[PDB]
């Protein structure tokens, strides 16, 4: 027979003993995660190991079939994600040589402890200097616990991360790669479809693209936070300087959210917070979640299946297991799907019920999808659906009308302020961040750094477009991006940056079919049954279609665009633009803290 | 005396894999289709060619009931006219088919911690199933133009694959129990005759 049908019989034959070799890992990391014990890592290694033994196997079957032999589009999308495999090209001696690097840099970073003035104390990560870096505002203390875990982590993943990059140079090109920074961005790599054709190194192209307009806002953003740092800092921060590392509000400096009560914009008034309401009315902590469902079920979503809500850890449990409270959404497979958090119910608990809960909604909506095709149409779709629920979740008018605020509440420009404010600290303060760290592994990946080079380059880009300066002067000893979880564990981290400019693209879409009249950060698309209509026309598509295409089925355009993201703080910038009058916007490189 | 076994086949221990249908004649039936119509337990019941009422007044020359596990999203697969892999492969029902089909969910039945495997069903198969038709053939299925020589060979698939039931799946994968019942109708002397 001609090789569509000897590969269409060898697809089904690959979903029968995928679709029950995966959920039994799925239900075995699931078990571990819910229950650690010392018989359950080892049942989770084992059933894991079949799985990806099995994955590997198939794949090399998959690679017998020619490729453009295959004349049906939803045939060859599943031979692609099945043939495209990674780490099975290199020799055993090596493949064995990575794994090995690959869980030392998983263990250092996990590992890593520094030296309190109290010194018998060790402080790990979390909890630990998280709480030093996210709750003080004491320069000496901050910067102790910045330079402490770059000197304890960083040193000793360095001589692990020159051999991580080699290593996974090796694996990409002999999959006829470029470099591993090109490997990664062959998630948004499409090359079948004429007029939705997007290539490896058109991202770049988008990416360096949408972010020349972000700067504009964040030159604002940056200059406000930095005004309002030296009140709180006084001779810390030069006017025109740029913003020392350890005072971002975070280890590393991703999220600004942790420099809000240092930056409020109109302190006397309060944010909006229904902690204390929600626990007035009685609020369980499966009403939570039973309110969330609601929220999608208003826009026309299906429900949350009956098995979901017995079978999964919406409290903690009282028996003492070891829960990992990591919320996060399970995709087990065979129509199971759980989410993993202990409610301690509080405000940000029931605006990260609507985002767990809305990673749900994307899985069940692609189930009918064959198996290789379950998944976001790139990596930067499925954490941004569930995003986009916490906009409509967060806006006041939602909260006023579920009846956590009072009816005869007033939205004044106050507190229209003090939320796009609050935003901008996560939405915008980290696509700088995410943009400088991804674009620094890329030029490591592709050869632009020298070995030399790695910690020179890392903090002329950051101070660059980032606007941070270091703390103290970093030498090639150090790893300043290896402290980070993601890039110590091999995670891509472009994901993080086109979520974002996904996020608004879809929000604004929605919103637009809702037929909101005013602002676009007041939109709450709930009650909305044509936001919900159009925003399941690319949820259903998965992984089936190329991105470009399911983006043009929401949005309208097949390109990535940062329109939405501006028009979304169109509001807060012109308040920017006023509150910056008398200070400088822009930062100079040539200032560096530890030069006086 | 004249009691219908319905007992037997709609409460067995452990019902046959898909492909193995299993088909027991039954004769001297006084047959209280109220009990099925009032069961409060099935999930689907979907009758073809006749009327969800009593109906009693006509008789039947025999009846047939045809017992098997198939998932819970193929259930749809089986009724008159209906393609996929249960219905093209495993069990095929004509287009003039009359009688009445009965499916419950079979969870904590069928399922278990692990997966019962027990339960198997033919994936790939040279052409469709007849109707009514049974295979119990293990011959490995070729899909290439080379020898399977009786061994699972590139291109060459054993037909028979093994249901995984779990007893967290979804509804769409739980097991599903179903007992399709057939009327036959020619000249005879009709055994079971209605009330
Ligand atoms: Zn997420």
């Amino acid at each position: 027979s001609t090789t569509e049908e000897q590969a269409k019989t060898f697809l089904q034959k690959f979903d029968h003993e995928a679709e029950d070799l995966s959920y039994r890992s799925s239900l075995a990391s699931w078990n571990y995660n819910t229950n650690i014990t010392d018989e359950n890592v080892q049942k989770m290694n084992a059933a894991r190991a079949k799985w990806s033994a099995f994955y590997e196997e198939q794949s090399r079957i998959a690679k017998t079939y020619p490729l453009e032999e295959i004349q049906n589009l939803t045939l060859k999308r599943q031979l692609q994600a099945l043939q495209q495999s990674g780490t099975s090209v290199l020799s055993a001696d090596k493949s064995k040589r990575l794994n090995t690097i690959l869980n030392t840099m998983s263990t250092i970073y996990s590992s890593g402890k520094v030296l309190d003035p109290n010194t018998q104390e060790y402080l790990v990560l979390e909890p630990g200097l998280d709480d030093i870096m996210e709750n003080s505002e004491d320069y000496n203390r901050r910067l102790w616990a910045w330079e402490g875990w770059r000197a304890e982590v960083g040193k000793q993943l360095r001589p692990f991360y020159e051999e991580y990059v080699v290593l996974e140079n090796e694996m990409a090109r002999a999959n006829n790669y470029e470099d591993y920074g090109d490997y990664w961005r062959g998630d948004y790599e499409v090359t079948g479809a004429d007029g939705y054709d997007y290539s490896r190194n058109q991202l770049i192209a988008d990416v360096e693209r949408t972010f020349a307009e972000i700067k504009p806002l964040y030159e604002q953003l940056h200059a406000y936070v930095r005004a309002k740092l030296m009140d709180a800092y006084p001779s810390r921060i030069s006017p025109t300087g740029c913003l020392p590392a350890h005072l971002l509000g975070d280890m590393w400096g991703r999220f600004w959210t942790n420099l809000y009560p240092l930056t409020v914009p109109f302190g006397e008034k309060p944010s909006i917070d229904v902690t204390k309401e929600m626990q007035n009315q009685s609020w369980d902590a499966k009403r939570i979640f039973k309110e969330a469902e609601k929220f999608f079920v208003s826009i026309g979503l299906p429900n949350m299946t009956q098995e979901f809500w017995v079978n999964s850890m919406l409290t903690e449990p009282g028996d003492g297991r070891k829960v990992v409270c990591h919320p996060t959404a399970w995709d087990l497979g065979k129509g199971d799907f759980r989410i993993k958090m202990c409610t301690k119910v509080t405000m940000d608990d029931f605006l990260t019920a609507h985002h767990e809960m809305g990673h749900i909604q994307y899985d069940m909506a692609y189930a009918t999808q064959p198996f290789l095709l379950r998944n976001g149409a790139n990596e930067g779709f499925h954490e941004a659906v569930g995003e986009i629920m916490s906009l409509s979740a967060a806006t006041p008018h939602y909260l006023k009308a579920l009846g956590l605020l009072p009816p005869d509440f007033y939205e004044d420009n106050v507190t229209e302020i003090n939320f796009l404010l609050k935003q901008a600290l996560q939405i915008v303060g980290t696509l700088p961040f995410t943009y400088m760290l991804e674009k620094w592994r890329w030029m490591v990946f592709k050869g632009e750094i020298p070995k030399e080079q790695w910690m020179q380059k890392w903090w002329e880009m950051k101070r660059e477009i980032v606007g941070v300066v270091e703390p103290l002067p970093h030498d090639e000893t150090y790893c300043d991006p290896a402290c980070l979880f993601h890039v110590a564990e091999d995670y891509s981290f472009i994901r993080y940056y086109t979520r974002t400019i996904y996020q608004f693209q879809f929000h604004e879409a929605l919103c637009q079919t809702a037929k909101h009249e005013g602002p676009l950060y007041k939109c709450d698309i709930s009650n909305s049954t044509e936001a919900g209509q159009r925003l399941l026309q690319m949820l259903h598509l998965g992984k089936s279609e190329p991105w470009t295409l399911a983006l043009e089925n929401i949005v309208g355009v097949k390109t990535m665009d940062v329109k939405p993201l501006l028009n979304y703080f169109e509001p807060l910038l012109t308040w920017l633009k006023e509150q910056n009058r008398n200070s400088p916007v822009g930062w100079s490189t040539d200032w560096t803290p530890y030069s006086d | 005396t004249n009691l219908c076994p319905f007992g037997e086949v709609f409460n067995a221990t452990r019902f046959a894999s898909v492909y193995a249908w299993n088909r027991k004649r039954i004769s001297n039936c006084v047959a209280d289709y109220s009990v099925l119509y009032n069961s409060a337990s099935f999930s689907t019941f979907k009758c073809y060619g006749v009327s969800p009422t009593k109906l009693n007044d006509l008789c039947f020359t025999n009846v047939y009931a045809d017992s098997f596990v198939i998932r819970g999203d193929e259930v749809r697969q089986i009724a008159p006219g209906q393609t996929g892999k249960i219905a093209d492969y495993n069990y095929k029902l004509p287009d003039d088919f009359t009688g009445c089909v009965i499916a419950w969910n079979s969870n904590n039945l069928d399922s278990k911690v692990g997966g019962n495997y027990n339960y198997l069903y033919r994936l790939f198969r040279k052409s469709n199933l007849k109707p009514f038709e049974r295979d119990i053939s293990t011959e490995i299925y070729q899909a290439g133009s080379t020898p399977c020589n009786g061994v699972e060979g590139f291109n060459c698939y054993f037909p028979l694959q093994s249901y995984g039931f779990q007893p967290t799946n979804g509804v769409g994968y739980q097991p599903y129990r179903v007992v399709v019942l057939s009327f036959e109708l020619l000249h005879a002397p009709a055994t079971v005759c209605g009330p």
